[PDB]
RNA sequence: GUCUACGGCCAUACCACCCUGAACGCGCCCGAUCUCGUCUGAUCUCGGAAGCUAAGCAGGGUCGGGCCUGGUUAGUACUUGGAUGGGAGACCGCCUGGGAAUACCGGGUGCUGUAGGCU
RNA sequence: GGGGAGUUUGACUGGGGCGGUACACCUGUCAAACGGUAACGCAGGUGUCCUAAGGCGAGCUCAGGGAGGACAGAAACCUCCCGUGGAGCAGAAGGGCAAAAGCUCGCUUGAUCUUGAUUUUCAGUACGAAUACAGACCGUGAAAGCGGGGCCUCACGAUCCUUCUGACCUUUUGGGUUUUAAGCAGGAGGUGUCAGAAAAGUUACCACAGGGAUAACUGGCUUGUGGCGGCCAAGCGUUCAUAGCGACGUCGCUUUUUGAUCCUUCGAUGUCGGCUCUUCCUAUCAUUGUGAAGCAGAAUUCGCCAAGCGUUGGAUUGUUC
RNA sequence: CUGUUUAAUUAAAACAAAGCAUCGCGAAGGCCCGCGGCGGGUGUUGACGCGAUGUGAUUUCUGCCCAGUGCUCUGAAUGUCAAAGUGAAGAAAUUCAAUGAAGCGCGGGUAAACGGCGGGAGUAACUAUGACUCUCUUAAGGUAGCCAAAUGCCUCGUCAU
RNA sequence: AAAUGGAUGGCGCUGGAGCGUCGGGCCCAUACCCGGCCGUCGCCGGCCUACGCCGCGACGAGUAGGAGGGCCGCUGCGGU
RNA sequence: UAUAGGGGCGAAAGACUAAUCGAACCAUCUAGUAGCUGGUUCCCUCCGAAGUUUCCCUCAGGAUAGCUGGCGCUCUCGCCCACGCAGUUUUAUCCGGUAAAGCGAAUGAUUAGAGGUCUUGGGGCCGAAACGAUCUCAACCUAUUCUCAAACUUUAAAUGGGUAAGAAGCCCGGCUCGCUGGCGUGGAGCCGGGGUGGAAUGCGAGUGCCUAGUGGGCCACUUUUGGUAAGCAGAACUGGC
């Protein structure tokens, strides 16, 4: 009893019946693959921000408002 | 039934051109690759160690990653349904810059320029880009010398 | 093939690489009162017969050689297995082939 | 052995002797030139042509018939020794055969019947020359009817054409008596040498 | 106008032959005691500076061979889409668009990135 | 211990069986210049080998050819020259490689540990294979660097059970010690029908549910084969191609043979031959009227309009023949 | 031969038959029935008997093979070998060791037990075929008979009627 | 040259009712345009059963299958 | 009168055993199981397919994915400018090895002629024989010449594949790093103020859950594999039943 093997016939009307429509790009798309020791590197620089941040940053922001 | 294989069917696709066998160019490695820039993908016969997939010859893709001697892509592959955002790691051998993305800085650059230079003068610049319009009305010369008349040549074997 | 006797490898309870012997892995008999032979016995036991099957169509010509590296430090007596893909024949220790040699039959 | 009509058009790719065919049976034809092959290039001066029209395949064994036909007409027409004839057409596309049943259903109807190599055939395209026959000035007819004597054998539909070039030559015959006369095309034996400008100029210090 | 050291493009810059090279430089070249290695100081290594552009090398030339580019081949072979177009078929023509290669001919044959010595 | 009882008799398949594995995995073409794409489509392979044929560093350049040297001869060894891969890289092919991935030399096991992510068939599941990292210990060179097997594309295997390796680990049930057992992680013992049941044959004494998804009848599509014609004309025909044939080639009709496919028929179309009987076809055996001969007559051979009329009696064979 | 056979598609060449052979058994036995008993059939029986097979009037013939598959017999000289029993190690579970009943393996016999019975080369004063001979094989190579048979594909074999 | 008598569809057609190139008219589909009616959807409009009453526009085929409405229908029970 | 169902009986046909015998009849397990046939009941409205991927002792089936429907939910227009999307085109940009063409270019096949001969082999000539000399053929080389390659290729189309055409972007200043490091070097992360009109055309989009049916297809223009061919078997795009 033989029969059809394989045919691709009437498959890209059942796909653009749904859409191929691209995946959906959004900022901040992931982090995973990313060198581990890049990714701890941006996490100590991450964690380490605010100590000097908060302080030095208020500073240069006060004298740009100042400026103008 | 047809062999599935890893490089199946790339007898000329992975193949070096004609007259430039040999060892790679040194210029290709000395080029810098950041997160973010627009390269494309194109497999190289010379060195077997990081090659991509036949699949994704001649392939443009952003990149997400970079390490000592690849780096890593985000390329969209069509499978047969959908596209899935699939991250590759390929060596620096058989990755290219894509022109693309440079011309569009470029021009981007040329009206960011152009706006701020115009800005001034007040001039309402037309940096908008457009389709070639329909030519105008034109006034062709003849100086004096008659058309040429065509005629068809009789057929002969 | 054709495997040395002696090997300085790592070794996983000092965590330094240190002279292992290489010898053969001879699979150890099971004994009695395992679980498992202890359940096969209870269940053939009876008038069942062969509860559980025995396997047939044998096709794989050989095994997988491992080896059993032991480390040589005192106080040490660190074990363990390392195994090689297939192969029919199998020689623990011999000398080295060499080229332009003597090999005239 | 099968009719021509069952292998006339071209319904496949060419088919070879090559190294993975490993058998096939010999050709029919053996020599493609009948004339005087050791004849000069100012011996004969026109020359005819057998132009196919039709997109077929013809069989090495029409083409050895064919050129027999020829040959024996030409030799009482014009003499032995006294014209050159040449089959272009080179056979190399081998159709198979599948024999069937070496009479009884006991074996296979069409399971494997990839079949083996049967002979020899020629693809001809529209437009290509089959034979060409090059004689005297005056053996003209001569030419014309052998070669419609040649049509009747040939499958298909082929017409006769007498070209302008000078012989088998690719230069006209208009441009070939003043053209060898002064040092621009060499005689060597059936064909001609075109010497270009671009040589060294030991080439041209050896003539003159 | 040139070379050396390090390099990008990797024959417009490779191959064979023939001419020129002033001042630096490259090299040829002279010698094995120490560093070093072979049968051999030929090659690789520490000592040079008696002669040389003979060679490499750098330029120029060949109605030179290759390489690149441009005409010819040619709107030709092919090809997207169309017809209730032709033909018995094989195949072909038309409309709407894109458009190849060998013969043949003509032109070129290194350009530059950093440090340095000369006329 | 078939005396008796239970169960099994792989799948694909131009019907089934036999044949073969197209059932697991690779190379080139098929494959229509992204990827993908079938047939019992073609041309081939694999279930191994390597303590080096892995890694590093250095040196050298191969196959072949040209001209010479005592035995030396086509091929022994030495020297010079040409030598862009025409050799070699373990093995079937494709790709790739020249101070190299090829040969030689010296040290070496990175062919060792560990957690993730990613590529490949993909359902984007697993196994296998592979990529780039990261964390410790080592090899190598002076060093930049390379190496966690073979220059790349295949060379291999779930559950349960068994065995081995490690914690100076967890539980062994009212509480302690010990043997033992169970428990965690990773290596092996195999499912070649290779995402993995433990399996012989016959039934013409056969039964059941179905199938025209699937053979043995007919019919239908093509005519390879069979039969029947045409064209060319090398030759036979004492002479002479075509009175009569006509090779080498080539173009057509037929379903009165066989074969190819399985479209209707499986809740049945009663499947050989013979007897009796009707009609039709013509590619005419004879008869009516004709043309041509190598047609003296007679007897013959080749065609034309031509199916109106006939085309028998028996021996043996079920026989068509 | 007489006889019997598929009631309801077969009457036979089938079955049966006397005859001819072979096997087991001397009764605490041979062949069988039986869930059970020293329960039952042969057996109110005893080798001229019982039980199990093959061939199938009379005559003459009963060829050769025990290699294999079956049957049977032998010696604790001899290999494998379960429970149970013995010794040793261990605190014990447990482990090891010594010995080892039938059977298997080894050897002999048996084919009126199942069965089998090949293939090359040189040799006659017309030549061939072939009297005769050499050689591989396994256990032996179709002897006496008979035939295109109810057994022969080629085959509608060849010759005579 | 093929077997029941028979197929440009038939009758028939030859200054065409045949072949090739064409012109002006004409014939009709559930297709197109205009208009009425029914339903769905969207946008809605109103402080007239709000689960009701209106307005505009665009669309309606369909096996297997999936939903919504029924003031369609049969039986029995609690209210009316 | 004795033998009763895996039993009896059988001069053996597997025949007979109450019209049933290659395993009787009666009741129960039992409404045994069936991937297999047949059937499956009222109306209207809306939406509306698949015969395809992978796996299975899988091929008359099932699971998975895909096609479909329902329930929604999150936003966007409606009073010089939109978020976003596309079986499409335009501009830049690479990717490829088909059609075609070539082998007086690599590899493998391939017909014939012309010249030169270093050597090799076969013939004829001078003549004790002799690379002492000569004519010719085969072989080799050179420059041409005819015809081909799905498992050849220098070159190389059309069609076609991916990316980009902005506010998720650019310019500026300052902080963090245990990453790297001559250097305040490089690279990532964060903060702060200033500047949207960035190819054409068309359109409202995004997303969650549940889920039936399907898992035998066929035909056609064109490109193609086996076959002589088939209303034959097997593929690619598109359309149709
Ligand atoms: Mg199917
Ligand atoms: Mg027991
Ligand atoms: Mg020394
Ligand atoms: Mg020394
Ligand atoms: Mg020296
Ligand atoms: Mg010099
Ligand atoms: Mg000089
Ligand atoms: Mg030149
Ligand atoms: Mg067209
Ligand atoms: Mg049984
Ligand atoms: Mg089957
Ligand atoms: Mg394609
Ligand atoms: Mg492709
Ligand atoms: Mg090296
Ligand atoms: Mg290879
Ligand atoms: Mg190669
Ligand atoms: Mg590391
Ligand atoms: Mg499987
Ligand atoms: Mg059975
Ligand atoms: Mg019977
Ligand atoms: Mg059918
Ligand atoms: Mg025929
Ligand atoms: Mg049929
Ligand atoms: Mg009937
Ligand atoms: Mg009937
Ligand atoms: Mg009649
Ligand atoms: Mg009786
Ligand atoms: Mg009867
Ligand atoms: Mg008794
Ligand atoms: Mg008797
Ligand atoms: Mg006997
Ligand atoms: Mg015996
Ligand atoms: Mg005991
Ligand atoms: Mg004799
Ligand atoms: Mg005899
Ligand atoms: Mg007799
Ligand atoms: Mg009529
Ligand atoms: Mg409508
Ligand atoms: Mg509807
Ligand atoms: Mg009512
Ligand atoms: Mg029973
Ligand atoms: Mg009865
Ligand atoms: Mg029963
Ligand atoms: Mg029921
Ligand atoms: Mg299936
Ligand atoms: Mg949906
Ligand atoms: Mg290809
Ligand atoms: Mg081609
Ligand atoms: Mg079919
Ligand atoms: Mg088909
Ligand atoms: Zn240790």
């Amino acid at each position: 009893a033989k029969s059809k093997n394989h045919t691709t016939h009437n498959q890209s009307r059942k796909w653009h019946r749904n859409g191929i429509k691209k995946p959906r790009s959004q900022r901040y798309e992931s982090l995973k693959g990313v060198d581990p020791k890049f990714l701890r590197n941006m996490r100590f620089a991450k964690k380490h921000n605010k100590k000097g941040l908060k302080k030095m940053q208020a500073n240069n922001a006060k004298a740009v408002s100042a400026r103008a | 039934t047809n062999t599935k294989g890893k490089r199946r069917g790339t007898r000329y696709m992975f193949s070096r051109p004609f007259r430039k066998h040999g060892v790679v160019p040194l210029a290709t490695y000395m080029r810098i690759y950041k997160k973010g820039d627009i390269v494309d993908i194109k497999g190289m016969g010379t060195v077997q160690k990081g090659m991509p997939h036949k699949c994704y010859h001649g392939k443009t893709g952003r990149v997400y990653n970079v390490t000592q001697h690849a780096v890593g892509i985000i390329v969209n592959k069509q499978v047969k349904g959908k596209i899935l955002a699939k991250r590759i790691n390929v060596r620096i051998e058989h990755i290219k810059h894509s022109k693309s993305r440079d011309s569009f800085l470029k021009r981007v650059k040329e009206n960011d320029q152009k706006k701020k230079e115009a800005k001034e003068k007040g001039t309402w610049v037309q940096l908008k880009r457009h389709a070639a319009p329909p030519r105008e009305a034109h006034f062709v010369r003849t100086n004096g010398k008659e058309p040429e008349l065509l005629e068809p040549i009789p057929y002969e074997f | 093939v054709n495997v040395p006797k002696t090997r300085r490898t790592f070794c996983k309870k000092c965590g330094k690489h240190q002279p292992h012997k290489v010898t053969q892995y001879k699979k150890g008999k099971d004994s009695l009162y395992a679980q498992g032979k202890r359940r096969y016995d209870r269940k053939q036991s009876g008038y069942g017969g062969q509860t559980k099957p025995i396997f047939r169509k044998k096709a794989k010509t050989t095994k997988k050689i491992v080896l059993r590296l032991e480390c040589v430090e005192p106080n040490c007596r660190s074990k363990r297995m390392l195994a090689i893909k297939r192969c029919k024949h199998f020689e623990l220790g011999g000398d080295k082939k060499r080229k332009g040699q003597v090999i005239q039959f | 052995r099968r009719p021509a009509r069952c292998y006339r058009y071209c319904k496949n790719k060419p088919y070879p002797k090559s190294r993975f065919c490993r058998g096939v049976p010999d050709a029919k034809i053996r020599i493609f030139d009948l004339g005087r092959k050791k004849a000069k290039v100012d011996e004969f001066p026109l020359c005819g042509h057998m132009v196919s029209d039709e997109y077929e395949q013809l069989s090495s064994e029409a083409l050895e018939a064919a050129r027999i036909c020829a040959n024996k007409y030409m030799v009482k027409s014009c003499g032995k020794d006294g014209f050159h004839i040449r089959v272009r057409l080179h056979p190399f596309h081998v159709i198979r055969i599948n024999k069937m049943l070496s009479a009884d259903r006991l074996q296979t109807g069409m399971r494997g019947a990839f079949g083996k190599p049967q002979g020899t055939v020629a693809r001809v395209h529209i437009g290509q020359v089959i034979m060409s026959i090059r004689t005297k000035l005056q053996n003209k007819e001569h030419v014309i009817e052998a070669l419609r004597r040649a049509k009747f054998k040939f499958p298909g539909r082929q017409k006769i054409h007498i070209s302008k070039k000078w012989g088998f030559t690719k230069f006209n015959a208009d441009e070939f008596e003043d053209m060898v006369a002064e040092k621009r095309l060499i005689p060597d034996g059936c064909g001609v040498k075109y010497i270009p400008n671009r040589g060294p100029l030991d080439k041209w210090r050896a003539l003159h």
